[PDB]
């Protein structure tokens, strides 16, 4: 057979498409873990995990099978439900979350005008499902950690919800796509630079990575909520907040370092010319580019993401809770009053075209 | 008064200064947010200097000619 | 007067003009009562919910099933699954009837 | 292989410079873990006291298998 | 604009089924009291790529068949169906004259619409080559109603925002008329 | 003195955005091309020796609703959502596959099943008092009753 | 097989059941969940994300947020059974027979050539036809954040 | 069913199982709204639908205030 | 004495009717991958 | 915008929580494999809270309530 096999081909060809996309992402996931420790490995004068496969490439393996295959502890034998109901929200709501972000034009499995609040949306049901965690749990340590932990992502919320949509405000679209292709000209780095910092400081509060650490802070609360987390509910609540890094990392390079668009033009263009754009090699080849100029973009974050933690001692709470009202919001606000009285000035206001 | 908190009456001035040095959280956030309004009111400066503002789009629906029904039109009969 | 029936366009919606009738005649100056406009307002009702038209499709599915009219003959083709609006449903000379691709646009 | 950070006295000194940048534990896969949940190694680095004795082994027995 | 309706075709197939849609179809022609007329062919890019020359031809037609609608009263439907054919007439006889005067440059225009996500921002190297080529041909022009001619977007030599990938036949076509016609 | 050790990660990480980008480039444009190449199988597939050189179609996005008026005129002339044609006349078959979408206008399930949602004063008159009914079957009612004049 | 039906029961043989706190907030977030997907599928994606992100994100977690403040301390199955059953038989909300039996559509048409998203047309009616309805909601939020503070702050 | 009154069995026993009640009833108006406003094509609906959502919104937050400081008025001793 | 006409009690606005009566299910007998689509144009 | 293919990801990561529960509930070694001292539950040991070792037995601040 040749003609019976081709149409079953093209009857599971978008599920292989999907499952190259899991995959994608979690190629990038498993192996933030071991350049987290490398890059701050070597930041220390250290080596980082350089022993599991050859030169460490086999550790987010080891990690994940090793934990896999420990023995669950559950309150009583039947409280699957308790231990494993938080990360699962966490995990699903960031897994989601990646349905909007395009790797090229119109290469996202969700399109549609309403992105943007949808990856806000999304979001938010993580945040539910950390605090979750803690709130079913008796240990002191672990239930601490759930009314400093809800305020701080409740506080930061706020500064990125408003970041995000000053950056809708100036394409006055909430689409992503449309977000990464109204920065052709400018990066909106440069306009907005203050945003970018105060974007950056929020995503850390939201993934509660140092130094706003305050969370799972190993000489304050131990573990945090995981210091009754073992084997599976470890490693889906850990996966879940390297998940959000690598997607944070991401929405950094989309919405100030262009997404996808190429560093030069010139060099995107002078490649492209070696390939037919009659032949599906022509498509390969850019499909590899785009995503190499947001992986690029990307990767510089998650390396900023693993940067500070080395550089930065962590953050007391309750002048962190007063750093994003007293501080942050004002700035927020008054650039949100600020972008359409300059666009209105010249005349500039934005059309989604 | 080497170190007393200005009056806003007699020395505004120096009573910003205050906010300036103790309060750069407050005095700067309402400094790039009164910025906005301030230049939105400097829109016709821009008019009659820079450039006109442009043509409005043409988001009526179909543009209506503003006659009656052509009575010779012909052509591309049945 | 205040927009009522804006469509998700910006524009009249499909059941903005008969309100719009109805208020004519309801604010006219020439008419002594409210009789004239009565008819009106049924259509403003009817354009929103079919509820006459919903009742008139209802009898004559049952006046069918008194008759033993066969529904297939009477009623009109159709597909319930998108997939399968195939080439040679849809007509075409040298149609399939392979399914066609509803994945991505 | 991750331990569980139990040192009592001067032999924890050592245990922390085995993790020191010269020999640097972490290169092999070893991270030290606060909370016998995320642990199954158990290092005994010091003198166990008799009043230390019974926390000692309630720490262990909350450690899931398999635990050395 | 992505919003659900009850007039076309939606987002999922989990929307047909909580709404239970039936796509019907109606074997019924047309009445021989109307006289038939010849339905346009051309698809979302064709279309898009002749636009302007449509509006060019067509432009008497196309304003009496809307103020046959704006004078209609609500009867728009039933009241204009001949002055709506003299339209789908003359669209047809555009697209008709393009396949046999302008035949490359029309294609090249409309296969660069349909590889840049069907929009004119990125095909201007394409468009160029056929609007000077219908003027020649047909006398048509591209204007753009309210502004003045030398501020037209299409016309515009640097524009602001560019195709970020290049259709390569557009390129390879534009550097030939560098040659054969930049003479 | 760069350590390349350290930086292996980094170009696992970046394999990892090039993979699902590369793949997501091509099979979706490969497919879309492909379904509009004509309205079967057979044509799909195959290439003819007399056809050209093949030109992509790439997917589309930030689309609004004459889009979805547009995918389905395509869908009636093609046999595809996004085919190709520019034939100044269209088959006759287009005359007659208009697709009109026939769906029901109920309440949500969970505004009509909830255990606390569908309590309501209003709610109770709709689901257990006729005095709203009555008085609509009365309209509906004297439609056939007009009907003699 | 509309599978949205079994969510609700489950979730309404939970309401019948639940004693503390952590199951009362559960219903609530039980409840959404099918409000949010029955208004992504047919109705109003738009409203679907309005929801989460303004009942989940934000008045969601006030109230696990407040619960580990408040406290946290302290049937037969055959009547519940017969309860939801009961429940289940009689689910037609409204009794316009051919209202609920007979399917419409609409006709599309050409005439709008400027197609925007129904938030472009909310943002276009609220900020300049109902303008005073938003200036009266932030007058209502001004009023929240004094009403807050002298409530529930101490001296 | 409802008629006996059942949405009263499926509430709870505690102040906040009945806040909790107001906005699941709520929530019901709301989708309702949602509901018209979609088929009729009309915009203002959702504008009160909107307006609904905000509303219910600062309902919660009052009503929650009032409950937290209903709680520490009995843990009030603070002599420590 | 059935009449045919719209259930618009006004005559010069043009009212399409928006109901119709199910006939055939033409994709009944489908299957996977290919639809068994019976004859749209009258009988199998 | 048709989003079949959004739909067949969601359902897939539905599928996706379901592996990850199971997966451990598979590939970890029966308790008599291992020591046999006990399940999790009668071992009320090994399953209870981390107090550092010593066991023990919220009236938070009202700036976090009003935050
Ligand atoms: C970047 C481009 C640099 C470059 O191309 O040449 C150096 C670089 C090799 O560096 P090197 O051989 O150590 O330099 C010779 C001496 O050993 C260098 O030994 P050294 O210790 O004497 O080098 C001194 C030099 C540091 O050495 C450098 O030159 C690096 C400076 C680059 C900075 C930005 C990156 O100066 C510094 O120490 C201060 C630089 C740091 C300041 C802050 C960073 C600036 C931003 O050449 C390469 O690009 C090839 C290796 C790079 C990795 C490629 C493979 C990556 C892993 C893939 C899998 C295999
Ligand atoms: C899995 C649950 C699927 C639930 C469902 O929606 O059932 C319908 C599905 C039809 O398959 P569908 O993907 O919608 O059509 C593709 C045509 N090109 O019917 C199916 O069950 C198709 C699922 C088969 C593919 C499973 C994954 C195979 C590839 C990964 C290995
Ligand atoms: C991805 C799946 C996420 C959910 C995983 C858990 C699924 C188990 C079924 C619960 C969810 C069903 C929805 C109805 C809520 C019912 C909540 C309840 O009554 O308690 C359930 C749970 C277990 O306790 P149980 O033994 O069932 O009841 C007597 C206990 N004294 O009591 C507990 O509180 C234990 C911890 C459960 C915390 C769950 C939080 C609420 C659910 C939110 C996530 C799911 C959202 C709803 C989606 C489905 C909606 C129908
Ligand atoms: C990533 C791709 C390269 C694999 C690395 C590797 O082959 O890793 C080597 C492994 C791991 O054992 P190790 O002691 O950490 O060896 C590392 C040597 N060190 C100590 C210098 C770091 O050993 C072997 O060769 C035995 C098994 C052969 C490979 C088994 C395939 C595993 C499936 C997933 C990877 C394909
Ligand atoms: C930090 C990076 C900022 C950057 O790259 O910008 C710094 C500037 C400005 O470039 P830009 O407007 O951001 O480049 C965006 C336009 N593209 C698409 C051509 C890249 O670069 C130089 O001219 C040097
Ligand atoms: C560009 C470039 O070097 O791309 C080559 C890529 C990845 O580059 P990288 O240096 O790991 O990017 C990471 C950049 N940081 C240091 C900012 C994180 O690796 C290969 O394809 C081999
Ligand atoms: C023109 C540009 C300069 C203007 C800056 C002047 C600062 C005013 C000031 O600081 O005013 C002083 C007063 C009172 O200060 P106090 O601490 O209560 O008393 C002073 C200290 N004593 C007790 C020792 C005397 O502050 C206020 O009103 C506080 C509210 C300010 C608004 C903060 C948010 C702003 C948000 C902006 C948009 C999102
Ligand atoms: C993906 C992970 C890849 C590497 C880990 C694989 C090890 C698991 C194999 C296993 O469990 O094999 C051993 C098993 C049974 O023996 P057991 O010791 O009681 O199994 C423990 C797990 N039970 C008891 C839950 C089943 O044999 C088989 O069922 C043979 C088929």
């Amino acid at each position: 057979m040749l003609n019976n096999l081709f149409d079953f081909i093209e009857y599971i060809e978008y599920w292989l498409i999907i499952v190259a996309f899991v995959a994608s992402v979690l190629i990038v996931v498993a192996y933030l873990t071991v350049a987290e420790r490398k890059t701050m490995g070597y930041m220390q004068r250290r080596l980082g995990p350089n022993a599991v496969g050859y030169y460490g490439v086999l550790m987010a393996v080891a990690d994940a099978l090793k934990l896999l295959s420990k023995e669950i502890v559950l309150p009583h034998n039947g409280d699957i439900i308790y231990v494993m109901s938080g990360p699962l929200i966490s995990l699903f709501s960031v897994l989601l979350s990646w349905a909007v972000i395009p790797f090229g034009p119109g290469l996202s499995l969700l399109d549609s005008e309403y992105s943007i609040i949808y990856l806000l949306a999304s979001g938010s049901i993580g945040v539910f499902g950390t605090v979750i965690v803690g709130w079913m749990s008796n240990s002191k340590y672990t239930v601490l950690a759930t009314v400093r932990t809800t305020a701080q992502l409740i506080s930061y919320e706020l500064v990125l919800t408003t970041v995000v949509f000053i950056i809708a405000l100036i394409v006055s679209s909430l689409n992503i796509n449309v977000i990464i292709e109204s920065q052709y000209n400018i990066w909106y780095i440069i306009p907005f630079f203050p945003l970018c910092l105060i974007f950056f400081i929020s995503a850390l509060a939201e993934t509660a990575r140092p130094p706003f650490d305050n969370v799972e802070a190993e000489s304050e609360l131990v573990s945090g909520h995981m210091t009754e987390l073992s084997a599976s509910p470890f490693v889906i609540f850990f996966l879940s907040e390297y998940c959000s890094m690598v997607l944070m990392s991401t929405l950094t390079a989309i919405f100030f370092f262009g997404g996808y668009l190429p560093f030069s033009n010139t060099i995107h263009h002078l490649i492209l010319n070696l390939f037919d754009q009659h032949s599906i090699y022509y498509f390969i080849i850019e499909g590899i580019l785009l995503s190499g100029y947001l992986a690029i973009k990307a990767n510089f974050f998650m390396f900023s993401f693993v940067w500070i933690r080395a550089a930065a001692p962590r953050l007391r709470y309750d002048l962190l809770i007063l750093f994003c009202w007293y501080v942050l919001l004002p700035i927020v606000f008054a650039i949100v009053v600020f972008a359409p009285g300059i666009l209105y000035c010249f005349d500039a206001l934005p059309v989604i075209i | 008064a080497i170190g007393d908190y200005p009056v806003y009456y007699k020395q505004p001035i120096r009573w910003l200064s205050y906010h300036a040095h103790t309060r750069p959280h407050v005095f700067y956030a309402i400094a790039v947010a009164a910025l906005g309004p301030v230049f939105m009111m400097a829109t016709p400066l821009r008019r009659k200097f820079l450039y006109d503002d442009h043509e409005p789009l043409p988001a009526n629906g179909y543009p209506l000619p503003n006659r009656s029904r052509d009575k010779t039109l012909t052509g591309y009969d049945d | 007067a205040p927009l009522q029936q804006v469509g998700r366009h910006g524009g009249p919606n499909k059941c903005f003009g008969e309100f719009q009738r109805v208020v004519e005649c309801m604010t006219n100056a020439k008419h002594d009562s409210y009789e004239p406009c009565n008819n009106l307002k049924n259509d403003y009702l009817e354009c929103r919910k079919h509820k006459v038209e919903r009742y008139k499709a209802f009898l004559m599915q049952k006046h069918a099933e008194e008759l033993g009219k066969d529904p297939e003959e009477i009623g009109a083709p159709f597909v319930r699954k998108r997939r399968f609006l195939t080439s040679k449903t849809l007509g075409l000379v040298d149609g399939d009837d392979y399914e066609i691709g509803v994945e991505k646009i | 292989f991750w331990p569980m950070t139990f040192g009592l006295a001067c032999c924890a000194v050592e245990m922390m410079h085995v993790s020191a940048p010269r020999y640097d534990q972490d290169r092999l896969g070893i991270i030290f873990r606060a909370s016998p949940r995320q642990s199954d190694i158990m290092i005994v680095a010091g003198t166990v006291t008799n009043k230390m004795a019974p926390a000692l082994r309630q720490v262990y027995d909350q450690m899931p298998y398999p635990r050395w | 604009s992505s919003t659900h309706t009850n007039d076309s075709l939606n987002s999922s197939n989990y929307v047909d089924k909580l709404k239970d849609t039936h796509f019907v179809f109606e074997n019924d022609k047309l009445p021989s009291e109307i006289p038939d007329v010849e339905e346009v062919g051309a698809t979302t890019a064709p279309l898009l790529s002749a636009a302007y020359f449509i509006g060019a031809k067509c432009q008497d037609y196309n304003d009496d068949f809307m103020l046959c609608q704006k004078e209609a009263k609500g009867n728009g439907p039933i009241d204009c169906l001949k002055e709506g054919r003299r339209v789908t007439r003359c669209a047809s006889g555009v697209l008709k004259d393009l396949n046999t005067h302008c035949s490359d440059e029309f294609r090249l225009h409309w296969q660069c619409l349909s590889f840049s996500n069907l929009e004119y921002k990125n095909c201007r190297k394409a468009e160029s080559l056929l609007n000077k080529c219908v003027f020649e041909k047909m006398n048509l022009v591209k204007k753009i109603p309210g502004i003045p001619e030398d501020r037209q977007i299409h016309l515009k030599q640097n524009p602001v925002l560019k195709p970020v990938a290049l259709h390569q036949d557009s390129e390879v076509a534009f550097k030939k008329a560098q040659n054969e016609n930049s003479i | 003195m760069i350590p390349f050790e350290a930086l292996i990660p980094y170009a696992i990480m970046f394999a990892g955005f090039c993979l699902g980008g590369g793949v997501m480039n091509s099979a979706i444009t490969a497919d879309i091309t492909k379904r509009a190449r004509g309205p079967n199988q057979e044509i799909k597939r195959n290439v003819g020796e007399d056809e050209g050189p093949r030109n992509y179609t790439k997917p589309r996005y930030n689309t609004d609703q004459w889009d979805k008026y547009f995918a389905v005129r395509d869908l009636r002339l093609t046999g595809s959502l996004r085919g190709q044609s520019d034939n100044a006349v269209a088959e006759e078959s287009f005359k007659t596959n208009s697709i009109q979408p026939y769906s029901n206008t109920r309440r949500p399930w969970v505004l009509r099943r909830h255990i606390i949602m569908k309590n309501s004063p209003t709610k109770w008159a709709r689901k257990y008092s006729s005095r709203r009914d009555e008085r609509e079957q009365e309209i509906k009612d004297d439609y056939i009753r007009g009907m003699g004049e | 097989m509309n599978l949205e039906i079994l969510d609700l029961s489950i979730l309404g043989f939970y309401s019948l059941i639940s004693s503390n706190s952590f199951e009362s907030i559960a219903i609530l977030v039980a409840t959404i969940m099918p409000v949010i997907t029955e208004l992504w599928y047919n109705y109003s994606q738009l409203f679907a994300l309005l929801y989460t992100l303004i009942y989940v994100g934000a008045v969601v977690i006030l109230f696990v947020f407040i619960l580990s403040v408040i406290n946290e301390k302290e049937s037969g199955l055959f009547i519940l059974i017969l309860v939801l059953l009961l429940d289940d038989l009689d689910d037609n909300e409204s009794n316009d027979n051919d209202y609920n039996n007979v399917y419409i559509t609409d006709y599309a048409d050409w005439f709008n050539n400027y197609n925007e998203s129904d938030l472009s047309v909310i943002g276009n009616l609220l900020f300049t036809e109902y303008a005073l309805l938003l200036l009266i909601i932030s007058f209502i939020l001004l009023m929240s954040i004094i009403g807050l503070i002298l409530i529930v702050k101490k001296d | 069913m409802d008629l006996i009154l059942l949405m009263l069995v499926a509430v709870g026993l505690n102040i906040i199982d009945i806040y909790i009640m107001i906005e699941i009833l709520i929530m019901g108006c709301t989708v309702n709204t949602i509901y018209s406003a979609s088929l009729d094509n009309d915009m203002i609906g959702l504008i009160y639908s909107l307006i609904q959502i905000i509303i219910a919104g600062v309902e919660s937050a009052i009503g929650l205030s009032i409950l937290v400081n209903y709680n520490r008025i009995r843990n009030s001793e603070e002599i420590e | 004495w059935w009449e045919v006409k719209s259930t618009y009690s006004n005559k010069d606005i043009f009212h399409p009717p928006q109901t119709v009566l199910f006939g055939k299910h033409i994709d009944r007998d489908s299957g996977l991958m290919y639809a068994n689509s019976r004859n749209r144009f009258g009988p199998d | 915008m048709l989003q079949d293919l959004f739909n067949n990801y969601v359902i897939l990561v539905g599928i996706l929580g379901l592996i990850f529960l199971g997966v451990n509930y598979f590939i970890v070694e029966s308790p008599r494999m291992d020591e046999n001292n006990g399940n999790i539950s009668d071992y009320i040991e090994k399953s209870g809270p981390f107090e550092c070792g010593f066991s023990s037995f919220n009236p938070i601040p009202i700036a976090f309530i009003l935050v």
